[PDB]
């Protein structure tokens, strides 16, 4: 029971994690496609 | 910790909101704060 | 005189390049700024500059 | 008038050194900037200096 | 993951050629992607 709940509020936890970075991905998209960060930026932001 | 993680928090975004900060900045702070949140369900976990 | 405008022409010619860069900065920044992608007070150092 | 001759000269040498040290830059970065390797601000901002 | 390494890498190799980066980017990009290959053989062998 434990268990159940604390991974269930961690999955929760890792989900906005994952949802942070996927904002992050798109503005550095939209950076890099206007010309302004170079792809080491938009290639970083994939990887993270 | 996590306390220190939402202060940084809101201070980010209150920066943001006046200008003064990117929103990669406010992702990172987010970021940040919801990797110091997995720990504390982990930690919880540990404790029971 | 002549050598003297010519000068003036060069340093006409800065002005412009740098004006040029300005606005290259300035038309990229703009569209970000509407999505936070850049700081408020980068854009209006931006403008400042142009 | 020959030391302001001179001191013209000289005043000319370094232009055209700061012209030479642009050139390269500028030659260096226009392969780069057609493969994403450096920002479109930055090849910009080359072009200006140049 | 370890596609956008390579592309890392590659894009970072044209630059050096190029003189606009020090050999020390091309290492640590070099670095990168073998810790990349590491993590790729090791969930290979945890799907195995």
């Amino acid at each position: 029971l434990a268990a159940t709940d604390t991974l269930r509020r961690e999955e929760a936890a890792r989900q906005a994690l994952a949802g942070s970075s996927e904002a992050a991905m798109a503005l550095a998209k939209a950076r890099y496609e206007g010309g302004v960060d170079d792809y080491l930026r938009y290639l970083d932001a994939q990887r993270s | 910790t996590l306390d220190s993680r939402m202060a940084s928090l809101e201070l980010v975004s209150q920066r943001r909101a006046a200008g003064a900060a990117t929103a990669l900045d406010y992702q990172e702070a987010v970021g940040l704060a919801e990797q110091a949140r997995a720990e504390r369900e982990s930690t919880e976990r540990q404790l029971r | 005189f002549k050598a003297a405008l010519s000068r003036a022409q060069g340093e006409l010619a800065r002005a412009e390049a740098q004006l040029f860069q300005a606005q290259a900065m300035v038309r990229r920044y703009e569209p970000l700024v509407k999505i936070d992608a850049v700081s408020q007070q980068d854009f209006d150092n931006a403008m400042a500059a142009l």
